[PDB]
RNA sequence: UUGUUUUCACUUUCUCCCCGCACUAAUGUGGGGAAAACUGGCUUUAUUUCUUCAAUUAUUUUUUUUGCUGAGGA
RNA sequence: AUUUCACUCAUAUUAAAUAAAAUAACUCCAAGUGGGCCAUUUUUGGUAAGCAGAACUGGCGAUGAGGGAUGCUCCUAACGCUUGGAUAAGGUGCCUAAAUAUUCGCUCAUGAGAUCCCAUAAAAGGUGUUGGUUCAUAUGAACUAGCCCUGAAAAUGGAUGGCGCUAAAGCGGA
RNA sequence: CCUUCGAUGUCGGCUCUUCCUAUCAUUGGGACGCAGAAGUCUCAAAGUGUCGGAUUGUUCACCCGCUAAUAGGGAACGUGAGCUGGGUUUAGACCGUCGUGAGACAGGUUAGUUUUACCCUACUGAUGAAUUUUAUUAUAUAUAUACAUAUAGUA
RNA sequence: UGCGAAGCUAAGUCUGUUGGAUAAUGGCUGAACGCCUCUUAAGCCAGAAACCAUGCUGAUUAAACAAUACUAUCUUUUUUGUUUGCUAAUGUAAAAGAGAAAUUAUAUAUGUACCGGUACAUAAAUAAUCCUAUCACCUUUUUCGUGAGCUGAGCUGUGAGCUAGGCAAUAGUUCUUUAACAACAAAAAAGAGCACAAACUGUAGACGACUUU
């Protein structure tokens, strides 16, 4: 069903998984839209794993936004958060998960004084 | 299609399924309808194959080919030392069947009694029918008022003595029997004043009289179904043997029907014969039981050298005439017609 | 569907009569009937001081309206098997061997031997209420008597029937009881 | 429907219109017992209904018929299997729906003594007109092998004399108490008293 | 080659008479006759709150209790 | 006949009506396809066929959804993701959401009957019952057509979908 | 020619079971051009039973004989991981006819490998726990209670 | 090679019911249709190797159940709680007055009184009804019923009531009204044997299982 928080609405949660692969372990859960002939699925017959389609869009006035209601940015040290300080109430900032402890400190102090929120801020301590 | 050539089929499907019985004792499915007007009076008893023997005796059939000639006829034995009776079990009629009310015991059962609610008497504290006997004679009244008052079947439970027998086996075995006969007053005092004291057969039974025999066939294992149920065999020259049936079904139904006979268990089987007739009941006491008027020899039922895989029938006995399911020292339950 | 159709039966001197939902019962020098007619719709007035006895039905299609007769006859019948027994004059017929009938049980469970030379026993039970003798006048002669309309033919019927021939052309063997008359005492 | 149990009298009650309203009043969560089974009437001749369960007995599986139709003969689980017919009793809901239902044969010990209810709806004398055949189940179930009927009669008669001395009894007790009342009812005040009977009481 | 006119036959009785005279489904009844005129119908005068003023259609104006929804941010 | 000059033939609703008529016209390059099948209507061969061969249109294929219990082709209706409302086809005794609704008839079946496709039934009969028509002094006839009945027999056990239903939960209406 | 040619083992017999009734006999009836006897027509009825052999691979058939009767059928033309392999239907060979020939024959003849179950289910027998949201045709000194009752092991 | 007990075995021996309701058919009474008619109306009868019972076989085919015999620390009230794999501990297919025992007939029933009948009452929208709920507390005057203990009987308690008096509720507008039933854990008070295995058997048997000592 329809997921609505705030202004956001999730139009629909439980991503898409591919027809049969519950019950083939060689065909993975990843989405893949099924040619076949006889395919039930694309035939699309009742009761059985419907398939992703563009109505199912989210509206872009709240598209890529989290639930903190701002736009998630990935840095990698402490130069890409100079953008950042325009914009602070429009993006939360992400560090990237192959930045060590030395630079993780660093991020997370200028972001605090930059005044703009960390998502996975006590991430390797 | 068709068969070529129709035959009946090949065993009873009434007796099946072909199992093993529940237990060796003959167990009698339902009793004779109870008449009013007689006098209150036992149905069954218990005895066990001794063997069997033949004996002579002269026809009355006009008419017949046979007549004035004398026959020989063969005829079972079996032992009947008197059952003892020991306890009245009450039954009432209701939708769902027979419920039993209650039942009533003696002030005192035997030990060989006793022995057959044990798995291992042996290391047991015997502790049974210990201190439910010394109950208050007014309890017990009041108990076959209730049962005269509301049921309408009743049964007395009675053992056999083992121990009169040469038998190996020490525990009792017991059985109720139904009292046919007038109402229930009088079937309840018939019963207490028995409700100790031994039953001999001569009371049940009469001489010259047809009864019905109860008891469990002779066991002989798994058989193959040309044993079992009596197929034909197959040609001789049939790749993977010849003692089975060919064809067990046609294509349609996708499945084997019940009525194919196939390998498995054969005897031991319950079996309720009718129409045997009782031609002698010969008693302990006296030392002329195997001889007759014609006779007039001092000879016992017991042939010389004992009752062959059963021994020697010290105790009373009815000659049965014809053959009764059963081993020897199969225990058989005799019911009246 | 006629509205209301309705037929008048006389009460003889001699009898009495007590109907209560469709419940009639006849009470007579010889006997007492009792007969019940809840399978139909219909109102039964019972006059006593004036006699007689309506029976009523409403809204009667025809199929319906045909029992209405058909009560009132039989309590016509009830009346008169009442006040004067029904009695079956029934004759014993037969070719080469005669019919020995006994009469058995205080005048029931007739006996009957010798029917085609058989020598073996048939045998018939009156049904209640119902008397079987045979005539002082006529030696091969038969009389079934009792209250009951119903119960006598019945019982005269079953005498009848349980003397058929069988395997022969009937039509030769002529022997057999059969119901001569039909009267009252 | 909205009682811990309801205790419904079968006499007199057609199989099928009975059957439909307690399968109803099952799925909708109500606990029903149903007693004196064996007085359930059904429309058709006693030969017509005899005829259809010898058709229904004529049936059973080939191969094996321990698995077949289970015909059951006594009127109480005659009802009961007309009920689940008329039930989803594959599915949870529907079984449950089904093990809500209690089948009796007469009236035994705790609903002997508690009020039994009627359909109207499926009351013979209601449904069925005057002039067309109708069967006894008691009787049909006898003749297709229950051979309990006359056992039922007796226990029947039997709890008929006691419901007799019952009702003497309390209409005795009622008869004494409206005594009472009428009499208590001069001494209260006599606006009480207008209330009373103003409204009926 | 259309109108126009004429005749009898049409109702209620808890009315009466005769016959069956209690015969009815009946606290009545079947058949045959008389009677006026409550009943029913019509014609006048006054009223429509004693009572009715309907129904359908066209054309208009409201009303009780309530379900769901709130895009946007000029 | 062509050419050039004149004059002028509704257009303000548009030389008849209507038109999500330019979503047109044209050009280029190229895919797949070139075994079809079904329904209504028509039709050829055939005794007939879920047979063979054709015509029109619509479908199935290529297509799910509601209904027809079930069903590639029938009825409704064609499909982004939702919230309400109201319906179509079809239903409202239970299974199963909604009427044991209302109103008027018919029918009793000892193998009743019960939704197009659809899942068979005929000639011939009936003194079953219901309603009409035409002849003869409340009777006798002869017809007629509704429901019912006979005609009506097959193989695992059995199917109005099941239960069951007769003051219908059947048939024909409103 | 709708399904099966990346194979559904294609004749008959033997064996074994079940089903239908359009009943051959047996059961009880009705009709007769029915005296009896025998028989014919027919109704309800599928409970019971429907055989031994000679010839032929045969089904079919036809005789001998018994019988009460020797009825008709279905089940993938029931039944080949049940058999057999006589026939048909590979390769050897013979004859006749046909063909120039290689060869052909819905002509005859003779000889010619018949594989696998230990899986699931079905069926036949053989052990066997667990079973409270479960059960109750009562239990209580002419008398109350389901608003109750019921533990478990052994026998 | 003879004979060959025991055991298996047939070619040997023994045993293999009677009731109900019906079909076909023949009938009874009897209208429709003044007569007649087995009913092709209502209401009845007799009736078959068929049907259903009876009888027989299974019944872990009913995941079924009863009575009996003996036994396992066990059995009854109150308070607090169930907010190394474990060693305290909770679940509801349905509490919110979940209220209700005569029987029966449907072209009628039921009670009473007499001898199925007569007479009289009652009931006939029957649950469209009846019954049950709120009067707190404490104090005074008291009235009437039931339990412990005492000796048909006195007293205490309990339940209902009578006269008179003053005495409480308050959480800011509702977020289920935490209200039922059953169970369990801890702590207090009172009362309260068998089976398997083993050896043997052989009426049993592939192994289990079964019969025994």
């Amino acid at each position: 069903a329809v997921k609505k928080v705030g202004k956001i609405i999730k139009k629909r949660t439980k991503k898409f998984t591919r027809f049969q692969s519950n019950r083939f372990m060689r065909v993975k859960p990843a989405w893949r839209k099924p040619r076949g002939i006889d395919c039930r699925v694309r035939r699309r017959y009742k009761g059985t794993n419907l398939m992703p389609s563009i109505g199912y869009g989210s509206n872009k006035k709240t598209k890529f936004l989290l639930p903190n209601n701002k736009y998630k940015y990935v840095v990698k040290n402490v130069k890409e958060m100079e953008p950042l300080i325009m914009n602070h109430t429009k993006y939360c900032v992400q560090i990237a998960h192959n930045v060590s402890s030395k630079k993780r400190k660093q991020i997370i102090e200028r972001a605090k004084q930059m005044n703009v929120s960390v998502i996975n801020a006590k991430a390797r301590l | 299609s068709h068969r070529k050539f129709e035959r009946p089929r090949h065993g009873s499907l009434g007796f099946l399924p072909r199992k093993r019985c529940k237990r060796l004792r003959g167990k009698i499915r339902s009793f004779p309808k109870d008449d009013k007007e007689k006098p209150p009076h036992f149905t069954a008893f218990m005895g066990y194959k001794a063997g069997m023997t033949h004996i002579v005796r002269e026809v009355d059939k006009p008419g017949s080919k046979l007549h004035k000639k004398e026959i020989v006829e063969a005829c079972t034995i079996i032992e009947c030392a008197p059952m003892v009776v020991v306890g009245i079990v009450g039954y009432r009629e209701t939708p769902k069947g027979l419920r039993i009310l209650s039942t009533v015991w003696a002030n005192h059962v035997s030990d060989e009694f006793r022995r057959r609610y044990y798995k291992n008497w042996y290391k047991s504290e015997k502790k049974a029918f210990t201190k439910s006997l010394n109950v208050p004679e007014a309890t017990k009244n009041c108990l076959l008022k209730r049962i005269e008052k509301y049921c309408t079947v009743l049964r007395a439970i009675c053992h056999t003595q083992p121990s009169k027998t040469p038998l190996r086996m020490k525990k009792a075995h017991i059985m109720e029997v139904q009292i046919n006969g007038g109402s229930m007053k009088e079937k309840l005092e018939f019963v207490k004043e028995m409700l100790e004291k031994n039953l001999p057969v001569s009371t049940v039974f009469n001489p010259n009289e047809m009864i019905d025999v109860i008891s469990v066939t002779k066991g002989h294992g798994t058989k193959g179904v040309v044993s079992r149920y009596g197929v034909k065999r197959l040609p001789r020259k049939t790749h993977r043997g010849l003692r089975k049936v060919a064809c067990i079904g046609a294509w349609h139904p996708a499945r084997v029907q019940f009525q194919i006979p196939r390998h498995g268990q054969k005897g031991y089987f319950h079996r309720t014969e009718r129409n045997k007739k009782i031609y002698r009941i010969g008693l302990k006491t006296d030392k002329n039981s195997a001889s007759t008027d014609a006779d007039i020899t001092e000879k016992k039922i017991t042939p010389m050298g004992g009752f062959p895989h059963y021994g020697v029938v010290n105790e009373d006995f009815l000659l049965l005439k014809g053959c009764v399911a059963g081993t020897k020292k199969r225990p058989i339950t005799l019911r009246k017609n | 569907k006629t509205i209301v159709s309705t037929q008048k039966v006389l009460i003889p001197e001699g009898v009495k009569v007590a109907i209560n939902a469709r419940k009639v019962t006849v009470s007579g020098k010889y006997g007492t009937l009792r007969r019940s007619f809840r399978h139909l719709p219909i109102d039964i007035r019972l006059n006593k001081l004036k006699k007689y006895i309506k029976v009523v039905m409403w809204f009667g299609v025809p199929d319906s309206l045909a029992c209405i007769r058909t009560v009132c006859t039989h309590l016509k019948n009830m009346f008169t098997g009442v006040t004067k027994k029904f009695l079956y004059k029934m004759r014993l017929v037969h070719a080469h061997f005669p019919i020995n009938s006994n009469i058995v049980d205080n005048n029931t469970r007739i006996e009957i031997r010798n029917y085609l030379g058989e020598k073996s026993v048939r045998f018939v039970k009156a049904l209640p209420g119902v008397v079987i003798e045979k005539s002082p006048n006529v030696k091969d002669e038969i009389y079934v008597s009792g209250a009951d309309i119903e119960n006598v033919s019945l019982t005269a019927a079953l005498i009848h029937q349980s003397v058929l021939c069988r395997n022969k052309d009937i039509r030769k063997f002529l022997d057999g009881i059969y119901v001569s008359e039909v009267t009252t005492v | 429907m909205y009682k811990k149990e309801y205790v419904i009298d079968c006499k007199g009650h057609l199989l099928g219109r009975l059957a439909s309203l307690i399968a109803k009043e099952l799925l909708n969560g109500q606990r029903i017992v149903a007693v004196r089974c064996e007085d359930i009437n059904i429309s058709g001749s006693l030969y017509r209904n005899k005829l259809k369960y010898q058709e229904f007995l004529r049936l059973r599986t080939n191969t094996n018929p321990k698995k077949g139709p289970l015909h059951l003969r006594e009127p109480s689980k005659i009802l009961w299997r007309c009920v689940r017919g008329m039930l989803p009793h594959k599915t949870y809901k529907g079984q449950l729906a089904l093990k809500k239902l209690k089948v009796c044969v007469g009236m035994p010990y705790p609903y002997d003594k508690k009020k039994k209810y009627v359909l109207p709806s499926a009351l013979r004398a209601f449904r069925l007109k005057k002039h067309r055949r109708y069967c006894r189940l008691g009787t049909l179930s006898s003749r297709v092998g229950w051979n309990y009927d006359t056992l039922v009669k007796k226990n029947e008669v039997l709890r008929k004399q006691v419901s007799k001395a019952y009702y003497k009894k309390k209409v005795n007790n009622l008869n004494e108490k409206k005594e009472i009342k009428t009499e208590a009812l001069n001494l209260i005040n006599p606006e009480q008293r207008q209330v009373l009977e103003n409204f009926g009481y």
